[PDB]
């Protein structure tokens, strides 16, 4: 809303970047955060797998 | 079919091409030199200014500094042109309207040269062949004095009655004229021109002005304390006898009974009675002080018969030491390492309504003071306006003595020299070098204009004599024919011409070169 | 006039309509200004200047149409001026400051304008006593007004305005009881009366019971070991200055002062110091070892008085060593009454003022004005070309003022200056006109003058002004 | 700089922090330092902010003055007698402290982050001293050259040298915010990777 | 804005202010923009300046270009990481290039003159071009001066720029000492000395006053008297230890006092008050002093040395400079800019960096290829020859960044007055028939279009780094596909 | 005398200039004397305020003979 702009290819930031409010769709963004907090790759693969 | 199908500025700036920024800067400064050139020139006339905001203040003037400080431009290129005539009075002092008539002028000329398919790159690189040729035609036509005093002092009688012309002073050119050059061989080739006091003040006449042979003080003497003393004998301090010295610690007072803090008060009025005792052992009468004196001290001078002056302030302390002669005095502990003034009769004075303290009789005399009268508040302070032009000026003759003829003269003399040089260069830069030879000859134009003479006519009666020989025809003023500048008197500065070619050719190079102008979004006033 | 913020003052002066009208365009804020000028060196005229002024470029607007350039005007006008000095010069008459006949007739005249009119066989004589004991008049260049007090006072009618040679102090005691004192000994003093303290900052501990009693019993014996100082040297009336940062008289310092039959007076500004100085012949006291009794003024009466109910008023009278001081009590009903009551007197100040300085009486009543358009118009048609003109316009913006004297007394204008322009070609000159007869007399039978520089300084003043207006060309508006 | 100037130090490496006058007249090469870690204010302040002095006579009011100036000037000298060459603190470093430091060629710092003097630790070897009463020589750094080179116009300190170093330090050069960003989290994920590869071949 | 017969642009600041320069970073700095993608440019040509300092107006030209040229591949099918990888390939086809037609002459400090014609061109451009021999000689003489020689760096700490207002253009001159704007205590101290000592302090000239808080208790009379005479012993204790070391001249940053001010004028003992931090260690570095936090640290030992100690004046204004000079070897040095108006201190400021930047740059690597577009027209060759030998769907991508490493010479001869594509052929076709790769373009109007004869040089590292930072770039724009912003 | 926010002098005696004026005329004082108070209670209110101001400290047609 300021006007920053974050230019990036993986999953982990895009999912949090966009403010969801979906509640049935917030599931598929903290899962994200998971697999960047365990292995650290693969994000974006859970994404489509899921 | 707009600006790009894309946004690329914010909402708010604005941005100008080529064809229309070239616009923009020649209206812009063209504008600017159409207000000021009705003042330029013996016969000029004088404009009003009023504030809108600032309380109504109604000031009238004629130098082309202060109309361009107060008039509020918003135009990008008329800012260039107001910020060049604040450092011409902040470096010689006189030819403000001058140098922005000519940088408007070679302006008005570049227009016509851009229709004619001429790139700017090509008037500039020719612009600075014609700037060289024309002071090197000025240097070789300056005439050196100084070796003789009977005729260094017929020089700068000579500048003085020259600058004085357009102002209001011009009425009574031949008292204004006695005043301006002897007030400056009071400071002995010091360029300190802060030490000259002008002191301005309601009722009487302009006629009634006068430079005091001594000096003059605003203050005012203690109670009880002798008005008049002859053969005085001035000392000079500067120390803080405001109730006491405070000697600055952390300190504090802790006695357990009310006899111990009278005797600790007792302490402090004797600690001022020894100051003042040293002081005495200088064998003064008159001391002077640049802070206040409180109500003790202040009677142990009463009592000895000592002028106590108080509040004096730096302005008026350092000028004090180089009138008498004295030196600003503290600590007042070696009465054999000071050095005291002098005088000859200090008496009080009554100039309107009010008294100054009047200094008759001096050692050195290297400072001194002007009393102006007026009828109104704009006469007075026009005649400070234009009296600080006629003692800028002369501080520069003694330092740099060479002078150059003007009225007129000297304008012709640079621009026949472009001339010869333009007759020889081949290509495109013959153009524009006719161009700033033509920007020089209406300088002499706008003069002879003001006066409703034939300007067409004199012009080609000044350029034919400039091509045969006669080096020093120039314009004459009182009848309106041509006459000699040799003869009359009319004389300039040399650094005063030489400043105002080299700013107004540097103006027009910075402005030409633009050719783009982005304005960014104003920042907004909050309304409530 | 009716001032923005509800304020109302009745006037008469030129100098007070100007100042207190608010006008906007830029050439009349100029004539305010010149009307300033007037007011301080000369006193008087400042209405006369005015129209001088108003008229000369009035005359101006059909010399332009003429095709006749400014600049010509400014010189040809000045041309006229250093004629018309030489005309008013020898018209005049010298006078010395030992004749009471001419200073009484010249302290009327301009007194008989205000509405204090009638009651000039009173203030007139009290003009010209106010000046004689200012200056010297062997010796005297100039007149300081500031050396003559004005002290307004509200009930009781004009005529009730009296000349005290000697000090009014507009504050009343502060002793009570004692009110009247008979051959008094004034002291003046600027250090306080009250518990010690010094520059620095100082505290008293307290650790033990015995050292409280201590505290009370050693001030006030520190109190009174300086009141008796006081009365020692045989004083009966006290003038504190005022203090702000510490007190200066505390209420133990007052209960010892009225046991000892001495007056107290309070609160004296440190501005008026000086006067008071002047008055009586009071050395100041600074410090307790220099109140001695030679740093004392004498006196014969120093005593209150009591109005009808508008408050106290402090009057020393009869001072062993009086100065060159005096001052004047106004009274009045009203407070627009006693406001210009006040600007009156100012201007009978003035006009004695300008005669110190310039020994030389000149015939009033419009006998001036008419003579400078007399001769300046025989001048003119010895002069040849553009000037010829100029001149004339000068001689005629010079029958304003005795045109407006006929038309504000309700005689017909065009025949009184027609008649007073004939007689004055054709004999004396000292012809005006005659307010109360009806007509035109010799205006020395009225006995009717006015100092010479008041002619003068409202003549060069007024075209220098002139010569700048027509400098200026164009208006520009600023930030 | 070029995507390709990245360069990878075998020590520690932070930026120029504020420096006081004097700093611009110490050597910035030393061969064989010994870096001295400390947290201290080597700065002329009050000796604690609940404090308050009651002297009597003027001969104490000298001796109180003189204080002062002999307790600061006992910390440097228990530094410089220790043989330390560089000194570095969280702590703000005083203006007398600095020209101190640059009559006898000593190198000084402060305001140091405090993830970076943590770093210097376990690359040189010393740990860090509340206190300047006790600098021995195993509570000292070591290393092989030290020096402040400039690097797209910013002063950089290096730390290289170190054979028993058990941390390292990135620096990376790009073009833009967005192009160092984008380098930093695409490294963060190789690291991560061969962090996991260790544990699980 | 490219070139020497460039013309520059003018900027109106937010609240005020005008600005005209010709500079690439600063125009880009003041342009309020609201695109992103413009907002990567700003940064493109401002992490140019702080590395080199040279070409932040080129970098955007060729970046601009090398975005169009890739336009009609991507309308033709072509995928645009296939596009950012053959850019690459080329980027490394002409830095490879670049040094093998590289010469290197010298640097040191008894021949220079190399050194002088590398600034004379980048001063070429600007509006200094009136003196620009003279404000090519300061350029040079304020670096080798401040330079270390083994180390390989510049402190521009140690260059102080001073301009001040009023005068004339050529009046600028370089000073080899430091040149403070302040004038000395005393009305009455004489303006000049001819051998002066400097004494550098730190602490004021009040009585000493402790930190923590000290409270001085009196009690007594005799503690009151003792206390004036503490007071006025320790003014007259610091001027005798101040006389005793042989000072002539006292400097110090915190002010004097009404009492403290005569003794120093009646020793004979001229002082400068209120100093400010920055500069008393530039007067340090330049006299040889050192600085004291004492008067009892104050020894022979501890003083500078000035050969001349002025106090200059300007015209018809109360400004007092105080001027320092005639001193021993010195690493800091001044540069004094005059000046008749105020548009042309800022821009003179500008030029004269961008000229120290360039010898800076030298220094590192003296090894140096010649400008005038000599570099684009031999590098665009060695692309394009070996582009015919790549048959994977890259020689388009490799002849497209070939055509756009051109626009550089079609600026200079646009902005000439030439026509482009009919000089620049016959650039092209006299450089591959002879063995010249320094034929530029005739911008200045001289017969000869060999750029070694007319001294145009540009140093190595300017143009690399005009090349592989602007390809880098590329490749982020190429990369993004979607844009998520919120709607105005 | 520990009264923080002149010195508070202004707000206590604005309040007793109207206190002084109700309680003169009595006015509607039988609402709270009715229902427990008495007349002697508010007498010890505004004499208790008038001490509270003196401790805030700032700093007829006979006069004959004494
Ligand atoms: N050399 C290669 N050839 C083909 N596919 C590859 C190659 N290297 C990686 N990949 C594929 O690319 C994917 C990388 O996806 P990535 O963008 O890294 O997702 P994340 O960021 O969530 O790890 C992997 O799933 C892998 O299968
Ligand atoms: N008496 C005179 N006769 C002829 N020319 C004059 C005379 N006095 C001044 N000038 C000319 O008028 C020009 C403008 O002077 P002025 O308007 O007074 O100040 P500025 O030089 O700032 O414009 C000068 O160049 C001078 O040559
Ligand atoms: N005398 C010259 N002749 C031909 N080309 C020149 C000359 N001087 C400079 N140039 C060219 O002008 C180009 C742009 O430089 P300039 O306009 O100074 O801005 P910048 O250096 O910031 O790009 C350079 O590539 C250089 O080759
Ligand atoms: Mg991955
Ligand atoms: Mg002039
Ligand atoms: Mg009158
Ligand atoms: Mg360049």
């Amino acid at each position: 809303g300021r006007g920053k702009a974050t230019i990036s290819n993986d999953g982990a930031t895009i999912l949090k970047l966009l403010d969801v409010v979906h509640p049935a769709a917030k599931t598929l963004v903290d899962i994200a955060k998971s697999q960047d907090a365990e292995v650290g790759d693969g994000t974006t693969s859970v994404t489509l797998l899921a | 079919l707009s600006l790009a199908p894309v946004n690329i500025f914010k909402a708010g700036a604005d941005e100008e091409r080529a064809e229309t920024a070239r616009l923009t800067s020649f209206i812009g400064a063209i504008a600017i030199g159409d207000l000021v050139k009705s003042t330029l020139g013996p016969k000029g006339m004088d404009k009003i200014l009023l504030s809108s905001g600032r309380d109504a203040s109604l000031m009238v003037t004629n130098d082309g500094a202060t109309i361009l400080k107060n008039i509020g431009v918003d135009n990008p290129a008329a800012k260039v042109l107001v910020d060049m005539s604040r450092v011409q009075d902040d470096e010689v002092g006189d030819g403000t309207t001058s140098v922005t008539v000519l940088a408007a002028e070679l302006l008005r000329e570049a227009e016509s040269l851009i229709a004619k398919k001429i790139h700017p790159q090509t008037i500039i690189a020719g612009w600075r062949e014609a700037t060289k040729a024309a002071r090197e035609a000025l240097l070789s036509s300056a005439v050196d004095h100084g070796s003789d005093e009977v005729k260094f002092r017929q020089d700068l009688m000579n500048i003085a009655g020259t600058t004085l012309s357009s102002k209001l002073l011009t009425h009574h050119k031949d008292h204004f004229t006695k005043l301006a050059v002897e007030a400056v061989l009071r400071l002995k080739g010091s360029g300190n021109l802060e030490a000259i006091h002008i002191i301005k003040k309601l009722g009487g006449s302009l006629a009634d002005s006068y430079l005091d042979e001594g000096f003059l003080l605003d203050k005012k003497i203690g109670v009880n304390q002798p008005k008049r003393i002859e053969n005085a004998k001035i000392l000079i301090a500067n120390t803080g006898m405001d109730t006491d010295k405070i000697k600055i610690f952390g300190s504090r007072v802790r006695v357990d009974s009310t006899a111990k803090v009278a005797e600790i008060e007792h302490a402090e009025k004797e600690k001022m009675k020894e100051k003042v005792e040293r002081i005495l052992k200088h064998g003064i009468n008159c001391f002077i002080n640049r802070q206040l004196i409180y109500n003790y001290p202040e009677q142990l001078f009463g009592a000895a018969g000592v002028m106590a002056i108080e509040h004096a302030d730096f302005a008026g302390v350092e000028r004090l030491a180089l009138v008498t002669g004295g030196e600003i005095a503290s600590t007042f502990d070696h009465p054999e390492l000071v050095k005291l003034g002098s005088c000859k009769l200090i008496e009080e004075v009554m100039i309107g309504e009010d008294k100054l303290i009047h200094f008759s009789g001096v050692a050195l005399g290297e400072a001194c003071t002007i009393v102006l009268r007026g009828a109104t508040q704009q006469i007075l302070d026009e005649a400070e306006r234009s009296l600080h032009d006629a003692l800028c000026v002369l501080a520069q003759t003694v330092k740099d003595s060479r002078t150059v003829y003007g009225g007129g003269c000297s304008e012709m003399l640079m621009a026949h020299a472009v001339t010869q040089l333009a007759n020889r260069t081949p290509g495109k830069e013959a153009v524009a070098m006719e161009s700033y030879a033509k920007a020089l000859r209406m300088l002499p134009t706008i003069i002879a204009d003001n006066a409703g003479y034939d300007s067409a006519d004199l012009v080609a009666q000044l350029r034919a004599a400039h091509s045969e020989g006669n080096t020093t025809a120039g314009l004459d003023m009182r009848e309106g024919t041509i006459g000699d500048m040799a003869i009359l008197g009319i004389t300039e500065s040399f650094q005063v011409k030489r400043q105002v070619l080299l700013s107004a050719a540097e103006a027009a190079e910075v402005i030409l070169r633009v050719d783009n102008i982005i304005k960014a979004a104003p920042r907004k006033r909050v309304p409530d | 006039i009716q001032d923005g913020k509800g304020d109302v003052t009745i006037t008469n002066d030129g100098a007070t309509i100007l100042k207190q009208m608010q006008v906007l365009h830029p050439a009349a804020r100029m004539l305010v200004e010149l009307s300033k000028a007037q007011d301080i060196e000369a006193g008087d005229g400042t209405t006369s200047v005015v129209i001088i002024a108003g008229s000369l470029l009035d005359s101006c607007t059909k010399l332009l149409q003429k095709g006749i350039h400014p600049t010509i005007i400014s010189e040809s006008f000045q041309k006229a001026l250093e004629k018309g000095i030489e005309i008013l010069t020898d018209m005049s008459r010298p006078v010395e400051l030992s004749d009471r006949e001419t200073l009484l007739n010249s302290a009327t005249t301009s007194l008989n304008s205000k509405v204090v009119s009638q009651y000039s066989s009173l203030l007139s004589p009290m003009s010209v006593n106010a000046v004689m004991k200012v200056i010297d008049p062997a010796t005297a260049t100039s007149v300081d007004l500031r050396d003559i007090k004005i002290v307004k006072k509200l009930g009781g009618t004009i005529d009730d305005c009296e000349l005290v040679e000697g000090l009014v102090l507009t504050q009343k005691v502060s002793n009570s009881g004692i009110t009247r004192v008979e051959k008094a000994k004034i002291g003046l003093i600027q250090f306080c009366l009250s518990a010690p303290k010094t520059d620095m900052d100082n505290q008293i501990v307290v650790s033990d019971y015995a050292q409280m009693d201590r505290v009370l019993r050693e001030e006030r014996a520190y109190i009174l070991n300086l009141v008796k100082q006081i009365k020692k040297t045989g004083c009966n009336v006290l003038l504190i200055q005022k203090s702000i940062l510490r007190d200066a008289l505390s209420d133990l310092a007052l209960h010892f002062l009225n046991k000892m039959k001495i007056m107290v007076i309070k609160d004296i500004e440190r501005e008026d110091i000086e006067f008071i100085c002047k008055t009586i012949g009071t050395k100041p006291v600074a410090h307790i070892d220099q109140f001695t009794a030679d740093m004392l003024g004498s006196a014969e009466l120093a005593e209150e008085v009591n109005l009808n109910g508008s408050g106290k008023l402090l009057k020393i009278t009869g001072c062993a060593s009086p100065g060159k001081t005096v001052t004047i009590v106004v009274r009045g009903s009203n407070k627009l009454v006693i406001e210009e009551a006040e600007r009156s007197i100012h201007d009978a100040l003035c006009v004695i003022r300008c005669l110190v300085k310039k020994r030389a009486l000149i015939a009033g009543g419009g006998a001036p004005e008419i003579e400078l358009a007399l001769r300046l118009t025989e001048y003119s048609r010895t002069l040849s070309g553009m000037e010829s003109y100029c001149v004339r316009a000068f001689a005629d913006a010079m029958e304003v003022i005795p045109s407006t004297l006929a038309e504000n007394a309700g005689l017909n204008p065009i025949s009184t200056v027609t008649e007073l322009r004939n007689r004055h070609a054709q004999g004396e000159k000292t012809a005006g006109i005659n307010v109360r007869k009806g007509g035109i007399s010799n205006i020395l039978e009225e006995l009717v003058v006015q100092p010479l520089l008041v002619s003068v300084s409202a003549l060069t003043l007024a075209t220098e002004t002139v010569r700048s207006i027509l400098k200026i060309d164009d208006v520009v508006n600023t930030r | 700089g070029a995507l390709e100037d990245s360069q990878l130090v075998a020590g520690v490496a932070f930026k120029k922090t504020f420096s006081y006058a004097g700093f611009e007249m110490q050597p910035k090469k030393y061969h064989n330092p010994k870096i001295a870690l400390l947290n201290v204010e080597l700065e002329l302040k009050a000796e604690k902010d609940n404090a308050e002095i009651r002297v009597h006579t003027v001969e104490d009011y000298q001796a109180i003055v003189d204080a002062e100036w002999n307790i600061l000037y006992d910390k440097l000298e228990k530094i410089h007698h220790s043989g330390a060459k560089v000194v570095l603190s969280k702590l703000p470093i005083g203006d007398v402290a600095t020209q101190y430091f640059a009559d006898r060629d000593m190198f000084c710092a402060g305001r140091v982050p405090e993830e970076d003097l943590k770093r210097t630790m376990m690359a040189c070897g010393g740990s860090i001293q509340t206190s300047v009463n006790a600098l021995s020589a195993d509570v000292l750094g070591r290393c092989q050259v030290f020096e402040e080179t400039q690097i797209g116009g910013e002063r950089y300190n290096f730390f290289t040298g170190c054979p028993k170093a058990k941390t390292c330090t990135f620096i990376l050069r790009g073009g833009a915010e967005q192009f160092m960003e984008e380098t930093e989290r695409s490294l963060h994920d190789a690291i991560m990777i061969v962090r996991r590869a260790i544990k699980n071949d | 804005s490219l070139g020497p017969n460039g013309l520059d642009k003018m900027m109106v600041d937010k609240d005020g202010d005008v600005t005209v320069t010709n500079d690439g970073a600063t125009i880009l700095s003041m342009m309020d923009v609201d695109h992103q993608i413009a907002k990567l440019m700003v940064e493109l040509s401002k992490s140019q300046d702080d590395e080199i300092g040279d070409g932040t107006t080129g970098v955007v030209v060729l970046a601009g270009a090398l975005l169009e040229e890739a336009e009609q591949l991507l309308d033709r099918g072509i995928h645009p990481i296939r596009i950012a990888d053959g850019y690459e390939q080329a980027a490394r086809v002409a830095i490879e290039h670049l040094d093998k037609i590289s010469d290197s002459v010298l640097v040191d400090i008894k021949d220079t003159e190399p050194l002088i014609q590398t600034a004379k061109t980048t001063l070429g451009s600007k509006v200094v071009n009136s003196c620009h021999r003279q404000m090519a000689e300061i350029a040079v003489n304020a670096v080798l001066t401040v330079a270390d020689m083994e180390r390989r760096d510049v402190d521009f700490e140690l260059i102080k720029v001073e301009g001040k207002v009023g005068g004339r253009l050529e009046d600028t001159k370089l000073i080899k000492g430091v040149i403070v704007d302040k004038d000395f205590s005393h009305p009455q101290m004489p303006k000049k000395v001819e051998d002066a000592k400097i004494a550098i302090l730190t602490c004021p000239f009040e009585p000493p006053k402790p930190k923590t808080k000290h409270k001085l208790d009196v009690t007594s009379v005799e503690d009151y008297k003792a206390l004036q005479k503490y007071e006025k012993e320790k003014f007259e204790e610091m001027i005798q230890q101040i006389k005793e070391t042989g000072a002539n001249l006292a400097i110090c940053q915190w002010g004097f006092d009404d009492e403290a001010n005569h003794l120093l004028l009646q020793n004979n003992l001229p002082a400068v008050r209120w100093v400010g931090g920055p500069e008393i260690e530039l007067i340090a570095i330049a006299t040889g002093g050192r600085i004291v936090p004492r008067f009892s640290e104050l020894t022979a030992e501890k003083l500078g040395f000035a050969g001349l100690v002025q106090e200059i004046s300007f015209g018809t204004t109360k400004d007092k400079m105080l001027v320092i000079e005639q001193c021993k070897n010195s690493r800091a040095v001044t540069i004094f800019i005059r000046g008749g108006n105020k548009m042309i201190i800022e821009e003179a400021k500008r030029s004269l960096h961008d000229a120290l930047c360039v010898i800076r740059n030298l220094i590192r690597d003296n090894r140096v290829v010649y400008g005038g577009g000599a570099a684009e027209i031999s590098c665009a060759l060695a692309v394009s020859q070996e582009a015919d030998k790549c048959p994977t769907l890259e020689q388009y991508a490799m002849r497209a960044f070939a055509d756009a490493l051109e626009v550089i010479p079609m600026a200079l001869s646009e902005n000439s007055g030439m026509n482009p594509i009919q000089t620049m052929t016959e650039v092209r076709a006299r450089q591959v028939k002879e063995m010249n790769p320094a034929l530029g373009i005739d911008c200045l109007h001289k017969g000869t279009n060999d750029m070694k004869q007319q001294h145009v040089i540009e140093t190595l590292i300017g143009k690399k780094q005009q090349i592989s930072l602007a390809t880098q770039m590329v490749r982020m724009i190429l990369k993004i596909d979607d844009i998520r912003k919120p709607g105005e | 005398l520990h009264f923080f926010m002149t010195a508070i002098q202004e707000l206590f005696k604005r309040i007793s200039e109207q206190f002084t004026a109700m309680f003169r005329r009595k006015a509607f004082l039988h609402w709270y004397t009715g229902e427990g108070m008495d007349e002697m209670e508010f007498t010890e209110a505004e004499s208790n305020m008038n001490d509270l101001v003196s401790e805030y400290q700032q700093y007829e047609e006979a006069e004959e003979e004494a």
